[PDB]
RNA sequence: UAAAGUUGCUGCAGUUAAAAAGCUCGUAGUUGGAUCUCUCUCGGCCGAAGCGUUUACUUUGAAAAAAUUAGAGUGUUCAAAGCAGGCCGCCUGGAUACCGCAGCUAGGAAUAAUGGAAUAGGACCGCGGUUCUAUUUUGUUG
C-alpha cells in the first residue's frame, strides 16, 4: 500500500521534470509536502504551486522551471545531529556551492544552512538540487 | 487490491463535494430518524437502510442530513445488532460454505475459499476486539458458528 | 435583543437591537425575531470609503436565522442605506493543546472548536446565500497564500455586488486573503 | 503534452474522465422526479436504484434494477432534479 | 479478611497491641492503630494501606523497606506469585553500523503490596529500587496506573 | 587491513552469467493515508508549587582516571621525544578538545508513537446531602 506520501510527491515532480513538463499534479497532499515545496520555493527551484481542496485530501498543481536536477527523499527519516550534517551533505549534495538538505527540526522544516544558523538538528526528510 | 483475490479493481462511490442538504429534500432530521427506526424494526441492516432511503425517499447521505451516521443512530436509541453487520455476514457466509462442504467432501475449492473466509473473520474479530466492540473472550468456533447466526 | 457573552452592550449593539425590534414591530416575520437573539455586532471599513456590518448570530440559532436571512438582509440594507450586512455565527476557538499548559481543559478539544474548522464555517456562513462549490489555495513566490473560492452561479447576482465585502470581512476576522469567483459550470 | 494546464481542465474532458480521476470527484448519478402514468403525484428516485421502487400512492412499479442505471417503467416520465 | 494464615502470628512490629484498657473504655475493640510511612519522591500513600489490615513486611508503606536509587516503569505481564508480579520493560537498542534500532525487553519480578488491588494484566506500574527482597526481586511497586481502555 | 561496491548501513546482485520458495493463507517481526494554530495558591513584580499524557528526537548543562589520539606553548643542535624552560634573584608553563551506549539536567515542539466525553463509569459553577476526622472556642484552668 502507499506509504510516505512525500516520496510519491517527490518522485512525481522528479519524473515530470526529467520529461520536460511545465506542470505536475501531486496527490495526496500534506502539510509536510507543502512545507517541503515551500523550502524548494524560496530557493527558486520549483515555482508557484496551487492547492486544490478535495474534501478528502487535497491535490497540488506545481509549476516547474527547468532548474531542478534532482529532488528526492531519504527514508527512513534518520535523526541528524549538527556534527553529522557535514557527512550527510557530503554524501547527498553534488557540490558545496549549491544544493540543499531538508530537515524537520523543532524550529520547523528547513534546509541545512538555516539549521546551521539556528544551531538545531533534527530528522532528515530529503534533498533537492 | 483485493485482500484475498488477485484482482485490483477501482469501483466505489464518489461522494460529492457539497455537504449541504439539497433544497428539494423536504424531509427533516426527525422524519429521517423515525424512518430509520421503523426500517430497523422491519429487520434491516444500516446498509439496507441507506439503500432504501437513497432509492425511494430521496436522501443522499443520512449523516449529511441528521449530522450523524446510521449505526450511531441505531445504537443511540438501543436497537442495534449484538455484533457488527459485516462480521455477521462473514459468519453467515462461512456457515453456508461449511454446510455445503460437510456433504461434498471431495470439493477442494470450497475448502480453500472457506479458509480465506475464516482468515477474514479472524482479522475482523481481532480488530473489533481492539476497539472493545466485542468482548475479549469472544472467539470463532465452527461448532457454535451456526448458533451465532 | 443583543445578549453579549460579556454582558457589556455598546452603542452599535444597542442600535442593532433596536433595529431588530423595529422589524419585530413592522415586518410579518416578527414571530421569528422575537424568539431569536443576536450576540454581537460590528461596523468595519471594507472598500475605500465603504463599510460593512457583521452580526454575530449564536451558533445553535444559526439555521433558524438562515431560514429568513434573505429577508433580514434586504430589510437591514433598506434601513442602513449603502451598508452591507453579513450574518456570521460566533464560534469559540479553543487554544491548541501544548506541552506547557495546565488544567484549562480536562477534555479533548472537539474538532468543531478548532481554528481551521472555525474558519471554514466562518467562510460558509459569510457566503450563505451562495454555496462553496470549490476552494483553491495558491501559494505565491513570497510564501504568501491566497484562498480562491468557487461559488455557485445559481445565485450569482445576489452576492455578485457583495464581492470584496466578503474579502474584507474575512481579512478582518481571519487575517487571510480570499478571492471569490464563479466557475463557468460544473 | 508538456504545457498542458492541469489547473483549468476543460468541462468536456472532465466529464470524459473517470469520476474518481477528476480534479474533484463528482458522481455520475443523479436524482430524478418520476411521474406515474395515472398517479398525479411525483416520486423521488435514485438513477442507479438497486431496489424495485413501488409507487407510494399506488401499486405501480416505478423502476426495475439493472447492472447500472435503473430502468423506468414504460410511460413513467421523469425529470432531472436541480 | 482473616490475616492469620501462617504458622506464626502476623503483626506490625512497631505497633503495640496489648496496651492495658479499662472496662469503661471497652467500646467493642480499640481499632488497632495502623503503622504507615510516607515514602518520599512525591508518591501518595494509598488509602488502602492507611485503612487496611493486611500484614506485609515488604510493603513500601507499612513494611520495613526504604525506596532509594532508580525509579522505573513497566507493564504488568504476570501475577501468578504471592504478593509479587512480573512486569515487562521494552526499549530500543541502537546499532551504530546500520544507524538503526532493535526492539529489546527484559522481565522484572517486583513486589506488589496488598494496598494495590484490582491490578490487571496490562496496566502500567511505577516501581522503585530497594534492598534485595528475594533472590530476584529488587523493586517495589510504588504506583499503579490503569490501561488506556479500562472500565 | 586497504584494494573488495568480491558481504554492499552507506552501497552489490537473482530473465539468459550463481540466484524468486510450485501456489495461497497465516502468528511473531518490519512498515503503515489526510486531518487538530501554563496557571491557582505560599514567601520576599518575582522566588516557590504542581502537571501539560508520556516519550522518542534535537540543543544545552553536570558528572565523567591517567597514559594513548587530536592539539597549544617550548630551537632535544634538528627529529622521534620530553615537559620543560626564559631574563638580568626574578618571569613563566605543565593548556584545550574528544570520551559511543545507558543513566542525570534544562530549553524546542516540526517529525513519529500515545491518550484524553459516545453504557456520559463527562468538564465547570454553585447547591444540597452521608460519614468520619484535625484542630477555633478559651490569662488560664477547666
Ligand atoms: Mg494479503
Ligand atoms: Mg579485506
Ligand atoms: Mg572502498
Ligand atoms: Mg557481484
Ligand atoms: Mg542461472
Ligand atoms: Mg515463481
Ligand atoms: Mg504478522
Ligand atoms: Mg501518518
Ligand atoms: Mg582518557
Ligand atoms: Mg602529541
Ligand atoms: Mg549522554
Amino acid at each position: 500500500v502507499r506509504m510516505n506520501v512525500l516520496a510519491d510527491a517527490l518522485k512525481s515532480i522528479n519524473n515530470a521534470e526529467k520529461r520536460g513538463k511545465r506542470q505536475v499534479l501531486i496527490r495526496p497532499c500534506s502539510k509536510v509536502i507543502v512545507r517541503f515545496l515551500t523550502v524548494m520555493m524560496k530557493h527558486g527551484y520549483i515555482g508557484e504551486f496551487e492547492i486544490i481542496d478535495d474534501h478528502r485530501a487535497g491535490k497540488i498543481v506545481v509549476n516547474l522551471t527547468g532548474r531542478l536536477n534532482k529532488c528526492g527523499v531519504i527514508s527512513p527519516r534518520f535523526d541528524v545531529q549538527l556534527k553529522d550534517l557535514e557527512k550527510w551533505q557530503n554524501n547527498l549534495l553534488p557540490s558545496r556551492q549549491f544544493g540543499f538538505i531538508v530537515l524537520t527540526t523543532s524550529a520547523g522544516i528547513m534546509d541545512h544552512e538555516e539549521a546551521r544558523r539556528k544551531h538545531t538538528g533534527g530528522k532528515i526528510l530529503g534533498f533537492f538540487f | 487490491g483485493r485482500m484475498h483475490a488477485p484482482g485490483k479493481g477501482l469501483s466505489q462511490s464518489a461522494l460529492p463535494y457539497r455537504r449541504s442538504v439539497p433544497t428539494w429534500l423536504k424531509l427533516t432530521s426527525d422524519d429521517v430518524k423515525e424512518q430509520i427506526y421503523k426500517l430497523a424494526k422491519k429487520g434491516l441492516t444500516p446498509s439496507q437502510i441507506g439503500v432504501i432511503l437513497r432509492d425511494s425517499h430521496g436522501v443522499a447521505q443520512v449523516r449529511f442530513v441528521t449530522g450523524n451516521k446510521i449505526l450511531r443512530i441505531l445504537k443511540s436509541k438501543g436497537l442495534a445488532p449484538d455484533l457488527p453487520e459485516d462480521l455477521y455476514h462473514l459468519i453467515k457466509k462461512a456457515v453456508a460454505v461449511r454446510k455445503h462442504l460437510e456433504r461434498n467432501r471431495k470439493d477442494k475449492d470450497a475448502k480453500f475459499r472457506l479458509i480465506l473466509i475464516e482468515s477474514r473473520i479472524h482479522r475482523l474479530a481481532r480488530y473489533y476486539k481492539t476497539k472493545r466492540v466485542l468482548p475479549p473472550n469472544w472467539k470463532y468456533e465452527s461448532s457454535t458458528a451456526s448458533a451465532l447466526v | 435583543i443583543v445578549k453579549p457573552n460579556g454582558e457589556k452592550p455598546d452603542e452599535f449593539e444597542s442600535g442593532i437591537s433596536q433595529a431588530l425590534l423595529e422589524l419585530e414591530m413592522n415586518s410579518d416575520l416578527k414571530a421569528q425575531l422575537r424568539e431569536l437573539n443576536i450576540t454581537a455586532a460590528k461596523e468595519i471599513e471594507v472598500g475605500g470609503g465603504r463599510k460593512a456590518i457583521i452580526i454575530f448570530v449564536p451558533v445553535p440559532q444559526l439555521k433558524s436565522f438562515q431560514k429568513i436571512q434573505v429577508r433580514l438582509v434586504r430589510e437591514l440594507e433598506k434601513k442602513f442605506s449603502g451598508k452591507h450586512v453579513v450574518f456570521i455565527a460566533q464560534r469559540r476557538i479553543l487554544p491548541k493543546p501544548t506541552r506547557k499548559s495546565r488544567t484549562k481543559n480536562k477534555q479533548k478539544r472537539p474538532r468543531s472548536r478548532t481554528l481551521t474548522a472555525v474558519h471554514d464555517a466562518i467562510l460558509e456562513d459569510l457566503v450563505f446565500p451562495s454555496e462553496i462549490v470549490g476552494k483553491r489555495i495558491r501559494v505565491k513566490l513570497d510564501g504568501s497564500r491566497l484562498i480562491k473560492v468557487h461559488l455557485d452561479k445559481a445565485q450569482q447576482n445576489n452576492v455578485e455586488h457583495k464581492v470584496e465585502t466578503f474579502s474584507g470581512v474575512y481579512k478582518k476576522l481571519t487575517g487571510k486573503d480570499v478571492n471569490f469567483e464563479f466557475p463557468e459550470f460544473q | 503534452p508538456l504545457a498542458k494546464d492541469l489547473l483549468h481542465p476543460s468541462p468536456e474532458e472532465e466529464k470524459r474522465k473517470h469520476k474518481k480521476k477528476r480534479l474533484v470527484q463528482s458522481p455520475n448519478s443523479y436524482f430524478m422526479d418520476v411521474k406515474c402514468p395515472g398517479c398525479y403525484k411525483i416520486t423521488t428516485v435514485f438513477s442507479h436504484a438497486q431496489t424495485v421502487v413501488l409507487c407510494v400512492g399506488c401499486s405501480t412499479v416505478l423502476c426495475q434494477p439493472t447492472g447500472g442505471k435503473a430502468r423506468l417503467t414504460e410511460g413513467c416520465s421523469f425529470r432531472r432534479k436541480q | 479478611a482473616d490475616i492469620q494464615t501462617e504458622r506464626a502470628y502476623q503483626k506490625q512490629p512497631t505497633i503495640f497491641q496489648n496496651k492495658k484498657r479499662v472496662l469503661l473504655g471497652e467500646t467493642g475493640k480499640e481499632k488497632l492503630p495502623r503503622y504507615y510511612k510516607n515514602i518520599g519522591l512525591g508518591f501518595k500513600t494509598p488509602k488502602e494501606a492507611i485503612e487496611g489490615t493486611y500484614i506485609d513486611k515488604k510493603c513500601p508503606f507499612t513494611g520495613n523497606v526504604s525506596i532509594r536509587g532508580r525509579i522505573l516503569s513497566g507493564v504488568v505481564t504476570k501475577m501468578k506469585m504471592q504478593r509479587t508480579i512480573v512486569i515487562r520493560r521494552d526499549y530500543l537498542h541502537y546499532i551504530r553500523k546500520y544507524n538503526r534500532f532493535e526492539k529489546r525487553h527484559k522481565n522484572m519480578s517486583v513486589h506488589l503490596s496488598p494496598c494495590f488491588r484490582d491490578v490487571q494484566i496490562g496496566d502500567i506500574v511505577t516501581v522503585g529500587e530497594c534492598r534485595p527482597l528475594s533472590k530476584t526481586v529488587r523493586f517495589n511497586v510504588l504506583k499503579v496506573t490503569k490501561a488506556a481502555g479500562t472500565k
